């Protein structure tokens, strides 16, 4: 498999022992961008600019 | 070690941007590159930020 | 929550260069001569005030 | 000859001739760890690097 | 070589810097493989 990289903003979550366990790609979809703006992987009900 | 650099021939222009001449030997650098070339006297000023 | 955010922002403001070469005062004072270190420290002081 | 450096933090392959000093633990000391200048108390850590 | 196309999913994430961070969320602007991007399977 071959893919090509792109300049992106990622939100990386580090676990207790220091390994990356999850990430959010900000430019993928509006929900991911909301997560990047709030700096959290869970978003509560509401309207977020 | 910049002691030998000072011990070399007297310098027409020894100007340090980010750093300070004397404060060198006191710092720790990630990737030193040195670019050597020959230019005229009035062209020395053009090599500057 | 509000209080926390304020304090958090304040701490993050210590990681801002405010136009200086570095956001760490010790690094600046270990990198530059006192005259230019004065200018950089002045920018940092203005930002933090 | 134009000398180009990059100033950052710990990761560095070039330092000045400054010698070393044995480690001290559980005392508030000044430390210069491979270009990282600070003050604090140094303890053995369980963090997994 | 034969070219097929497939979904990368959440593959291709790497450590950006030589810094250890624990129990934190960090924002990085860097070259990454975009999530759910089409990648080429070569045979
Ligand atoms: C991941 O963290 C857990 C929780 O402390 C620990 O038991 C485990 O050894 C860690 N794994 C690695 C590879 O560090
Ligand atoms: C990758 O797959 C998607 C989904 O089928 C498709 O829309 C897209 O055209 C594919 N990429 C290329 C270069 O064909």
């Amino acid at each position: 498999y071959v893919g090509y990289l792109q300049p992106r903003t990622f939100l990386l979550k580090y676990n207790e022992n220091g390994t990356i366990t999850d990430a959010v790609d900000c430019a993928l979809d509006p929900l991911s961008e909301t997560k990047c703006t709030l700096k959290s992987f869970t978003v509560e009900k509401g309207i977020y600019q | 070690d910049y002691s030998v650099i000072y011990n070399f021939a007297p310098f027409f222009a020894f100007k340090c941007y980010g750093v300070s001449p004397t404060k060198l030997n006191d710092l720790c650098f990630t990737n030193v590159y040195a670019d050597s070339f020959v230019i005229r006297g009035n062209e020395v000023s053009q090599i500057a930020p | 929550n509000h209080n926390a955010q304020a304090l958090n922002t304040l701490v993050k403001q210590l990681s801002s260069k405010f136009g200086a070469i570095s956001s760490v005062l010790n690094d600046i004072l270990s990198r530059l001569d006192p005259p230019e270190a004065e200018v950089q420290i002045d920018r940092l002081i203005t930002g933090r005030l | 000859v134009v000398l180009s450096f990059e100033l950052l933090h710990a990761p560095a392959t070039v330092c000045g001739p400054k010698k070393s000093t044995n480690l001290v633990k559980n005392k508030c000391v000044n430390f210069n760890f491979n270009g990282l200048t600070g003050t604090g108390v140094l303890t053995e850590s369980n963090k997994k690097f | 070589r034969t070219q097929s196309y497939t979904n990368s999913f959440t593959r291709g994430v790497y450590y950006p810097d030589k810094v250890f961070r624990s129990s934190v969320l960090h924002s990085t602007h860097d070259l990454f493989l975009p999530f759910f991007s089409n990648v080429t399977w070569f045979h």
